RNA sequence: CGCGGGGUGGAGCAGCCUGGUAGCUCGUCGGGCUCAUAACCCGAAGGUCGUCGGUUCAAAUCCGGCCCCCGCAACCA
RNA sequence: AAAAAUGUUCUAA
RNA sequence: UGAAACUCAAAGGAAUUGACGGGGGCCCGCACAAGCGGUGGAGCAUGUGGUUUAAUUCGAAGCAACGCGAAGAACCUUACCAGGCCUUGACAUGCUAGGGAACCCGGGUGAAAGCCUGGGGUGCCCCGCGAGGGGAGCCCUAGCACAGGUGCUGCAUGGCCGUCGUCAGCUCGUGCCGUGAGGUGUUGGGUUAAGUCCCGCAACGAGCGCAACCCCCGCCGUUAGUUGCCAGCGGUUCGGCCGGGCACUCUAACGGGACUGCCCGCGAAAGCGGGAGGAAGGAGGGGACGACGUCUGGUCAGCAUGGCCCUUACGGCCUGGGCGACACACGUGCUACAAUGCCCACUACAAAGCGAUGCCACCCGGCAACGGGGAGCUAAUCGCAAAAAGGUGGGCCCAGUUCGGAUUGGGGUCUGCAACCCGACCCCAUGAAGCCGGAAUCGCUAGUAAUCGCGGAUCAGCCAUGCCGCGGUGAAUACG
């Protein structure tokens, strides 16, 4: 084990912050536990709905949490109903006026952190692991993707010896700061413990 | 020396400030 | 003896010199810095996670 | 030592029960957790029992011991030398 | 109670003759080298000399008794 | 043209 | 000439990929050599073994465990020990029943926790000139579902990390060879810091690596001119202080700049030797960045997580103790053994950081730690602040000392509910070992080593001599 995440990494070249703000020593912690109490409601309740990335915003006792998401209209529901379940709901543990928007992502196999969500349930649902991967790099390969990695690691099909297990198609530049490349993990836990996917998606250099 | 607190070098290492070392 | 120790620390105590910080994320008690509430693991997860609020990887 | 613009340090609930010995006509056996408590000069001739995290020690006060704690008496640690 | 020799650090041997000074090799303990051990290298500790008694200012050393342990001898019928 | 011995049993994931 | 009993589940042949060699060849690394400073001896600081202990929680184990997790163990922390206590519980969502509360101020006992208690007074929509009767945040007592476990397994695991190694490598797709493992490519000639590039070639490409893109430092430009700066005229209590200006220095964002681009020489080429310009030359110096894999490496005690395990106890609260013990042994460091030094006084020159129960100017009390006053600063403005070595002047004269500052007595200060175990600092006195360290052993190739000081994280305080940073002064040496 010796990599480094490759968005801390681009962190300022290529992956600007999921929190956006100034606050000064006095209540960063304040606003950063307040971020962090929101993405643990919203990463539970809208995990249905393809959860990717969660951008939350602040300036003067407001908060515009927005949210990229699959299947956008599992989150706003009826008519705008189950989205202001929410609206309000995050507004009684925000007490700001707390503004939420949602976003569509244009392709759901170019989001790394829903490959790995996805082939995460295919292993909680008992899939083949090594042809589970293959089938999930083939997908980000053909919707134009320039290249994709995928990494399972842990007790594959239940064996008592664990392992890793991995595939990668096209090309995934880890030592280039000027290429894009998506990440995303997911854990997935079975009955014989817990299962560790990695997704690396390279969409390109800029 | 540096040991020594009770000079204007000793009080230099250990920080502080007293009769061998006033500010 | 733990989550009962995540708890008695959030308490105020009977004298405040026996007030000591906690991670608010995972809970660990020792290297937990004063400015972000959070422990010198988690301060290093979220930051490459980005939801550290203008936070980057030094180098000079 | 305690900054002397502060008091001689006594916990209180101790220094109750050598007063009330003194004005009964003294002495009870005085069982205290209080190792901090300094040794003051209502307690000379009593003798206390003080808890060393295993037992409480008898420890009879005189005179010449006043300007001391009572931890200072009951010994936390045994030691016998090594083999 | 026939004649010899011997008893001293843990083992095996000097020192006794010529009274004053305990020594040598291994072993034992602390360090070092080695991934580790051995070898090797650097340090250190341990013997009131079988015992009782005598001579002497002073006894492992000299003298007498006892204990222990090996060796020799025991011929003429 | 070479100072210098050795590495307990089962297991090799 | 030539058996048998008994016994094994193999013994074998060639070839393949590796690993290894006190085989070879060619290369590289502070690997040795050349140097300079240390460690190993001393006293002390800290980590560990061992012993001890009621407990001295637990983990880390050659390199790559040992100032490591610990970036702050007096109580807390705390996971250990003793004793006193709790039992749907400190904590989660759910269900009931009785109260029917919500919340805030006490009281008795007790070390505290705890147990026993005493006050007042809840809206919600309701029927209201009535009793109010209900219901509801949230409380509380009994009953359960369940909580809880730093208990065990890192040899069941994710995540993260160490390591080999910033070493130059590890492979794939098609084609070709081979019965097959597998080979080829990736080998060979040359070149590079590099599987870097060139030429060759049953191979032709490709991917992960290397490089590059990114950050700091070095020169120049643009853009800005206060809180920063003062070149030149005016004042000026002589302080950039006022006018005034942004030139400069700086501050911080965007740009330029170096590419073997140019000349000589070599070479088939890539490249290599030297030159010129140029602040900078051959990747300018430093960072970030760590391939496929290895080590059943490390971490269930940060967290997560399977399984096993405990359930008035292996959970929870408290007070006290212990984690700081000490016949010993090892690692990492601090301070020194002196004169290229020590001491006092005077006097210069930093950088990066921090600062609203914060940093504290200046003022008086005090030998001092500090205390009391008390401005300024939400900080290019006010403060921490003195930087130190250095420069000057003077004192010590080779002594266990005017070297050294351990140990111990007494007296205080301060943070803290509280400094007995077990804090830091200050003052009087005490003034140990140590005369340059056996066998052995470490680091560093340049603004490096060495030496000097300064700041930050943790933090009430602090056992920091540790760590992460910062500049000041500034070498020696590399034949090989
Ligand atoms: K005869
Ligand atoms: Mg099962
Ligand atoms: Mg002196
Ligand atoms: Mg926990
Ligand atoms: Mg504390
Ligand atoms: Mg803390
Ligand atoms: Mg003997
Ligand atoms: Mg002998
Ligand atoms: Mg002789
Ligand atoms: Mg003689
Ligand atoms: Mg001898
Ligand atoms: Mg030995
Ligand atoms: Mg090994
Ligand atoms: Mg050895
Ligand atoms: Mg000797
Ligand atoms: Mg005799
Ligand atoms: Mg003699
Ligand atoms: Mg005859
Ligand atoms: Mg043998
Ligand atoms: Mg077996
Ligand atoms: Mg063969
Ligand atoms: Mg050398
Ligand atoms: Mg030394
Ligand atoms: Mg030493
Ligand atoms: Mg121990
Ligand atoms: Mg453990
Ligand atoms: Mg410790
Ligand atoms: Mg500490
Ligand atoms: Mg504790
Ligand atoms: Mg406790
Ligand atoms: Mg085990
Ligand atoms: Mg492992
Ligand atoms: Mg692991
Ligand atoms: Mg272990
Ligand atoms: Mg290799
Ligand atoms: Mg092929
Ligand atoms: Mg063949
Ligand atoms: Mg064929
Ligand atoms: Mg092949
Ligand atoms: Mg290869
Ligand atoms: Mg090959
Ligand atoms: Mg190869
Ligand atoms: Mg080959
Ligand atoms: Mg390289
Ligand atoms: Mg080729
Ligand atoms: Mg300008
Ligand atoms: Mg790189
Ligand atoms: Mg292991
Ligand atoms: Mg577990
Ligand atoms: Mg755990
Ligand atoms: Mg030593
Ligand atoms: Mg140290
Ligand atoms: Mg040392
Ligand atoms: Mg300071
Ligand atoms: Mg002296
Ligand atoms: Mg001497
Ligand atoms: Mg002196
Ligand atoms: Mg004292
Ligand atoms: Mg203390
Ligand atoms: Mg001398
Ligand atoms: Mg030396
Ligand atoms: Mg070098
Ligand atoms: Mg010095
Ligand atoms: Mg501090
Ligand atoms: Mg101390
Ligand atoms: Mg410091
Ligand atoms: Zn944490």
């Amino acid at each position: 084990g010796n990599k480094i995440h490759p968005i801390g990494f681009r962190l300022g070249i290529t992956r600007d912050w999921e929190s956006r703000w100034y606050a000064g020593k006095k209540q960063y912690r304040h606003l950063l536990l307040e971020d962090q109490r929101i993405r643990g409601l919203l990463e539970k309740e809208l995990y249905s709905a393809g959860l990717a990335r969660v951008d939350i915003e602040r300036a003067a006792d407001n908060v515009a949490v927005t949210v990229h998401v699959a299947k956008p209209g599992v989150v706003i529901g009826r008519g705008g109903e189950r989205i202001r379940v929410l609206r309000e709901e995050l507004a009684k543990l925000t007490g700001k006026n707390v503004a939420l928007n949602v976003q569509e992502v244009q392709n759901p196999n170019l989001s790394a952190p829903l490959v790995a969500q996805r082939v995460a349930e295919q292993i909680e649902r008992r899939f083949a692991v090594r042809r589970a991967i293959k089938q999930a790099v083939q997908r980000v390969m053909e919707s134009g993707a320039k290249g994709a990695k995928v990494i399972v690691s842990g007790r594959i099909g239940g064996a008592e010896q664990a392992r890793t297990e991995w595939a990668a198609q096209g090309r995934v530049p880890l030592h280039t700061l000027r290429a894009n490349i998506d990440y995303g993990f997911a854990l997935a836990r079975t009955t014989y413990g817990v299962l560790g996917v990695k997704a690396y998606i390279f969409l390109g250099e800029v | 020396g540096k040991g020594d607190r009770r000079t204007r070098r000793g009080k230099i290492w250990r920080g502080t400030y007293g009769k061998y070392r006033p500010r | 003896a733990r989550k009962a120790l995540i708890e008695k620390a959030k308490r105020t105590p009977k004298f405040k010199v026996r007030a000591y910080t906690r991670c608010v994320r995972c809970g660990r008690a020792r290297s937990v810095y004063r400015f972000f509430g959070l422990c010198r693991i988690c301060l290093r997860e979220l930051a490459h996670k980005g939801q550290l609020p203008g936070v980057r990887k030094a180098s000079w | 030592p305690r900054s002397l613009k502060k008091g001689v340090f006594v916990d209180d609930h101790l220094l109750e029960k050598v007063l009330e010995l003194n004005a009964k006509g003294e002495k009870r056996l005085i069982k205290t957790w209080s190792r901090r408590s300094t040794i003051v000069p209502e307690m000379v001739g009593h003798t206390i029992a003080v808890y060393n995290g295993k037992q409480h020690v008898p420890v009879y006060i005189t005179e010449n011991m006043v300007g001391h704690k009572l931890g200072e008496f009951a010994p936390t640690r045994t030691y016998r030398g090594h083999g």
